[PDB]
């Protein structure tokens, strides 16, 4: 029942400083080693540093020149700063909460929680909205039983799109595909979701678009 | 500065079988006690990752009895027992000895289950999108195995090349399928000058290619 959220920058233009903070909801600071861990396919999974309650800080030498880990057990927050962003600091980026067991050596149990998950983009194209169309039921959707609708998420720019059906009531069959890249540098993605065929014309099947980073939502209505 | 090589990378394992993936460092990870310092994590298929195994062979909480790390010095091997369809995802082996904090490779476990067929489903273009000036007509592959498919757009019997993208999810983590989500682009007045639109579809559980077309253009 530990969350650990986590917001920042998730869009940046190179040499621009990237902002990173997790809330910890359910458990105090103090005990743990708090930890960011990002993953990317030029770097793999890469520990950046951890920090102490106390303040105490260890970073990896590479990213030691350019990253700043900051803690408030107050406000249960803590953060990473990475300067100087290039093409290889775009990534995933994860918190991760360290449980440890002192037998007269600090030993480590295990990173327990981790977070969401925050991509980092690096790029210098402009935030651009979402363009939803409905991919809609026919006979050449229907097969037997089994009926196939869908929501096309065009072109969005960055990556984190969200999408539900039926405001989280239906996940039953929900396939949301991993987003293409595009030649023109925008994103498309297709989310579909296979209902029973009677099912189609009583009820009312919608598809919830989100793209924050450009502060989009839309509800489109899918109709055989 | 410590390298950790693990040694499958991508391994097909059938229900019920074993799975051993290997893990080794370029320095012991050895302590005075014994122990080692090495940690195995999972990255399920959209999640964050998991906690495996700690302290090379203890078992994290809510972790099954199936799930069991062992060696020590410099090579590891983390076994599972009994794979099962949830245990889909990457591994990883991370050591914790010498401040460098260095992951391994990865090594995707996927299931070696039954072969199945794709149900093929073709979408025609929206009207909203028609009216933007373009047309994208999609075609869906559902719920099947093995991952290698073929998927060609044929306009007028035409094949077209370079006008679509598609996209593969990861195995269900329930029945370990896949579907497939191709896209053929191409403009208004481009989509009116022709008839028709087909997916052919190609894959090992069918007989022979499967085609879906609308004539509407």
């Amino acid at each position: 029942q530990v969350q650990l959220q986590q917001w920042g920058t998730g869009l940046l233009k190179p040499s621009e400083t990237l902002s990173l903070t997790c809330a910890v909801y359910g458990v105090s600071l103090r005990g743990y080693y708090w930890t960011w861990i990002r993953q990317s396919p030029k770097k793999g999974l890469e520990w950046i540093g951890e920090i102490d309650e106390i303040g105490r800080t260890k970073y990896s030498q590479s990213l030691r020149s350019r990253a700043t880990l900051s803690i408030d057990t107050s406000k249960k927050q803590f953060s990473l700063r990475l300067t100087s962003v290039t093409a290889a600091d775009m990534a995933t980026y994860y918190c991760a909460r360290w449980r440890l067991m002192m037998v007269d050596e600090v030993t480590r149990h295990g990173m327990d929680v981790w977070s969401q998950g925050t991509m980092v983009t690096v790029s210098s194209a402009s935030t651009k909205g979402p363009s939803v169309f409905p991919l809609a039921p026919s006979s050449k959707s229907t097969s037997g039983g089994t009926a196939a609708l869908g929501c096309l998420v065009k072109d969005y720019f960055p990556e984190p799109v969200t999408v539900s059906w039926n405001s989280g009531a239906l996940t039953s069959g929900v396939h949301t595909f991993p987003a293409v890249l595009q030649s023109s540098g925008l994103y498309s993605l297709s989310s579909v979701v296979t209902v029973p065929s009677s099912s189609l014309g009583t009820q009312t099947y919608i598809c919830n678009v989100n793209h924050k980073p450009s502060n989009t939502k839309v509800d489109k209505k899918v109709e055989p | 500065d410590i390298v950790m090589t693990q040694s499958p990378l991508s391994l097909s394992v059938a229900p019920g079988e074993a799975a051993s993936i290997s893990c080794r460092s370029t320095q012991s990870l050895l302590n005075r006690n014994g122990d080692n310092y090495l940690e195995w994590y999972l990255r399920r298929p959209g999640r964050s990752p998991q906690l495996l195994i700690y302290l090379g062979s203890e078992r994290a909480l809510g972790v099954p009895d199936r799930f069991s790390g062992s060696g020590s010095g410099r090579d590891f091997t983390l076994k599972i027992s009994r794979v099962e369809a949830q245990d889909v995802g990457t591994y990883y082996c991370l050591q914790t000895r010498q401040g460098a904090f260095t992951f391994g490779q990865g090594t995707k476990l996927e299931i070696k289950r039954t072969v199945a067929a794709p149900s093929v489903f073709i979408f025609p273009p929206s009207d909203s999108q028609l009216k933007s000036g373009t047309a994208s007509v999609v075609c869906l592959l559902n719920n099947f195995y093995p991952r290698e498919a073929k998927v060609q757009w044929k306009v007028d019997n035409a094949l077209q090349s370079g006008n679509s993208q598609e996209s593969v999810t990861e195995q269900d983590s329930k029945d370990s399928t896949y579907s497939l989500s191709s896209t053929l682009t191409l403009s208004k007045a481009d989509y009116e000058k022709h008839k028709v639109y087909a997916c052919e579809v190609t894959h090992q559980g069918l007989s022979s290619p499967v085609t879906k077309s609308f004539n509407r253009g």
